[PDB]
């Protein structure tokens, strides 16, 4: 079949070079071009460039300056190439098969999340949410975990290990200056709460950071 | 550039439904070497996008006659005649015809459900956070639908923006809501200058906010 393998960092350092191989099988470069493309949750699906199967190069404008595609047609791969990146360079990076005329020969390469910063690993700070002294209780109680300033992506966060299933949202990281947040939610019912124990289990394997978190009423 | 202008922006459907999704070039797409290249992907959650239409209408190898893309010149069409549960997830136009090649901004296929208030909570900042001197009041917005929301906080009756991070969930595959978490992050000493925190949730449900609030020195 088809397939599109691609390799390369996850993390890139601001001012420095992202380069990905795209390794291609199933079809050869002899015959096809190969375009790279980005998505980011801002621009959405952003084309940068593409090299013809005769070896030939575009690039779209803004990244001239800064871009090279180029290939070894025997080994079937693809380099992409990009100079000075930064923060507004976090994307997911792919190369594909694009503009196509045939029923078949046609793929994606699986992606490369590619984020841009200096930030160090660091493991997060890890606070519970307990409901404030003058709330009033209702018949499900909610609670949560606030998981702050860690780097890199990602964590995962548990309730009494895996007991705790139904009821539970843990939302996507969020960039605070150079470092990650997140939070958990969990509903449980009142009667339930605290005279049954609910602790959130944080891991960030980055930093080989296990925590556990009792959420215990203020 | 050509632009491509994908609508709507998101489309709510049943299963069964039939749907149709529009595509808007700012420049007729021509031909290059007799073939008009405008080709319709469908991305799902965590998946690289998938090939659907090809050539405007050609239908890729094992995508089922559900589908079907039409048009020419600057408009043009994808359409499912009967929408099935896999077919959810955001689809993109794409045209090859002019370099820069350009995309849509994406048409995201959802799924309807009964309308649903948010459950709002607040949390005022643990005692551990403001030892390190630092203060986060968290609010949270669950299962809600439709997705479209908006989360006003409030200090002492004055709203406040600076310090402010929001967070949405994809749609549950189950219960088909949505659901959203905003943080208000500021200095122990900023946090203690204010007693009154609100967290505003305007959302279609209601046409008054839901509201929930906590005063510092209560706490
Ligand atoms: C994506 O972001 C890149 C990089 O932008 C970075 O973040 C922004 C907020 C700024 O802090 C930049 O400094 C960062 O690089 C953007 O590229 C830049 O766009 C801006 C225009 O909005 C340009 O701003 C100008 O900078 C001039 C300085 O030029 C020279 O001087 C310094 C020497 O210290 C050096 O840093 C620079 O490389 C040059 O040697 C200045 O004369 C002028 O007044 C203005 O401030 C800036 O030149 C670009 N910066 C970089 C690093 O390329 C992209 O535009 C942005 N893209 C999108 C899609 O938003």
């Amino acid at each position: 079949q088809v397939q599109l393998k691609e390799s390369g960092p996850g993390l890139v350092q601001p001012s420095q070079s992202l380069s990905i191989t795209c390794t291609v099988s199933g079809f050869s470069l002899t015959t096809y071009g190969v375009h790279w493309v980005r998505q980011s949750p801002g621009k959405g699906l952003e084309w940068l460039g593409v090299i013809w199967s005769g070896g030939s190069t575009d690039y779209n404008a803004a990244f001239i300056s800064r871009l090279s595609i180029s290939k070894d047609n025997s080994k079937s791969h693809v380099f992409f190439k990009m100079n000075s990146l930064q923060a507004n360079d976090t994307a997911i990076y792919y190369c594909a098969r694009m503009r196509i005329t045939t029923d078949w020969f046609a793929y994606w390469g699986q992606g490369t999340l590619v984020t841009v910063s200096a930030a160090k690993t660091t493991p997060p700070s890890v606070y519970p949410l307990a409901p404030g002294s003058a709330a009033q209780t209702n018949s499900m109680v909610t609670l949560g975990c606030l998981v702050k300033g860690y780097f890199p992506e990602p964590v995962t966060v548990t309730w009494n290990s895996g007991s705790l299933s139904s009821g539970v949202h843990t939302f996507p990281a969020v960039l605070q200056s150079d470092l990650y947040t997140l939070s958990s939610s969990v509903t449980v019912p009142s009667s339930t709460w605290p005279s049954e124990t609910v602790t959130c289990n944080v891991a960030h394997p980055a930093s080989s950071t296990k925590v556990d978190k009792k959420i215990v009423p203020r | 550039d050509i632009l491509m202008n994908q609508t709507p922006l998101s489309l709510p459907v049943s299963l069964g439904d039939q749907a149709s999704i529009s595509c808007r070039s700012s420049q007729y797409i021509v031909h290059r070497n007799g073939n008009t290249y405008l080709e319709w992907y469908l991305q799902k959650p965590g998946q690289s996008p998938k090939l659907l239409i090809y050539k405007v209408s050609n239908r890729f190898s094992g995508v089922p006659d559900r589908f079907s893309g039409s048009g020419s010149g600057t408009d043009f069409t994808l359409k499912i005649s009967r929408v099935e549960a896999e077919d959810l997830g955001v689809y993109y136009c794409f045209q090859g015809s002019h370099v820069p090649y350009t995309f849509g901004g994406g048409t995201k296929l959802e799924l309807k459900r009964a309308d649903a208030a948010p459950t709002v909570s607040i949390f005022p900042p643990s005692s551990e956070q403001l030892t390190s001197g630092g203060a986060s009041v968290v609010c949270f917005l669950n299962n809600f639908y439709p997705k479209d929301i908006n989360v006003k906080w409030k200090i002492d009756g004055s709203e406040r923006q600076n310090g402010v991070l929001n967070s949405w969930t994809d749609q549950d595959s189950k219960d088909s809501t949505y659901s959203m978490s905003s943080t208000l992050t500021l200095t122990k000493d900023e946090y203690e200058r204010h007693n009154s925190y609100t967290c505003e949730a305007t959302h279609k449900t209601s046409t008054s906010p839901i509201v929930k609030s906590f005063n510092r020195n209560e706490c």
